[PDB]
């Protein structure tokens, strides 16, 4: 996996960060999206996978649009008005949309 | 929803939850367990709440049913999973 | 190999719907192996087979029918009316290597969610 | 519809393997659309076809190959030894929803890649 975005913008802004993949195929698996602060351990998982864009957390509807690709594994996100005091690390993750009795791959970041 | 939890011869961690998230047939306890070290990014602990994580050493390990969960790593963050994946830490 | 309960997520034109699945045996007069849904009536089962051969060549079949029905007035238990029969067939030789057989594979599974085959399927149109 | 360009990335046994492909026209004999990878020489060609047909019920068909060769020594060109043959047909009829025929569709998309059938091809050992 990689990762690279802009960091240490100026507040009430947009912010986008991209990430592609070179182990797995985006096709049959799904892209996670934690956040990890000082203040509190880590967040949602408001996500999307299988390439049907899907849900978010509840309490940030209002803000996170999202975007699938296939041209290769484009996942770059967005945000619109960055308050200044959403300060932490964003962090992605994969996972397997295959359970199978209880042996099941999960969360290879 | 959401929950809450907290050199030898070992320690645990509890657990308490409101929904049991019982969903599928007996593949059901979604319950989670995180370390992190500082500088990385926090490796997979057990998963299933007790199916020995891709890649961990076997004195990890979890067991119990829903809303009641335990750790046992006698020689030496959670999270729950039923539509949003919220939760807290510990 | 040994097989377990197979349950895919989140499938199906959008969203919310899960799909569980349970073994059926395997039916000894050829070798196919059965998956089933926990229906209601038995006479409405999403099911899945899957099979392989022996030799010549290989014919690894993954047979795939799932019925809907209506309770149509006239009958006390529900009916099917219509079939939505799905069959796919792999053929290799005694001579191919792993890497083919992998190819091949995940080739069809990510093709099957490009563009053209769902305009394909859900609308018919073709090229 | 209008057929264009279509390459799936990242595809086969692991990691690093793209796959481009060209639309070859559309044959008018019985409605085969062609697809084709930009291979060196014409007779090494990833190709795919797709059809579908017109009535009783419908045939929509994806009918995939693609040979390998090997440089044998006694020939000019290299040539072609073993093929990788695959074919998945699609069966509905006119009462079919939009409903029934995206879920056969992604079921299988999602199907492919479980465990089960990743043993049963790329090791063929039944369940």
């Amino acid at each position: 996996l990689k990762q690279s975005g802009p960091g240490l913008v100026q507040p009430s802004q947009s912010l986008s960060i991209t990430c592609t993949v070179s182990g797995f195929s985006l096709t049959s698996y799904g892209v996670h999206w934690v956040r990890q602060s000082p203040g509190k351990g880590l967040e949602w998982l408001g996500v999307i996978w299988s390439g049907g864009n899907t849900d978010y957390d509840a309490a940030f509807i209002s803000r996170l649009s999202i975007r699938k690709d296939n041209s290769k594994n484009q996942v770059f996100f967005k945000m619109n008005s960055l308050q200044a005091d959403d300060t932490a690390i964003y962090y992605c993750a994969r996972e397997s949309q295959n359970y199978y009795g209880n042996t099941w791959n999960y969360f290879d970041y | 929803h959401s929950d809450i939890v907290l050199v030898s011869l070992g320690q645990r961690a509890t657990i308490s939850c409101r929904a049991s998230e019982s969903v599928d047939n007996y593949g059901i306890s979604f319950m989670n367990w995180f370390q992190q070290k500082p500088g990385q990014p926090p490796k997979l602990l057990i998963y299933a709440a007790s199916n020995q994580g891709s890649g961990v050493p076997a004195r990890f390990s979890g067991s119990g049913s829903g809303t009641d969960f335990s750790l046992n790593i006698h020689p030496v963050c959670q999270q729950s999973k039923e539509v949003p994946y919220t939760f807290g830490g510990g | 190999a040994k097989l377990e309960t197979v349950t895919l997520g989140n499938i199906g034109k959008d969203g919310k719907q899960t799909l569980v699945l349970n073994p059926r045996g395997v039916n000894p007069t050829n070798g196919v192996a059965s998956l089933s849904q926990a229906g209601a009536v038995p006479a409405l089962e999403k099911r899945v087979t899957v099979s392989v051969s022996q030799p010549k060549n290989y014919k690894v079949q993954v047979k795939i029918q799932n019925p809907t029905a209506c309770t149509a007035n006239g009958s006390c238990d529900p009916s099917v009316t219509r079939q939505a029969y799905a069959d796919v067939t792999f053929s290799f030789t005694q001579y191919s290597t792993d890497e083919e057989r992998a190819f091949v594979r995940t080739e069809l599974a990510a093709l099957l969610a490009s563009p053209l085959l769902i305009d394909a399927i859900d609308q018919l149109n073709p090229a």
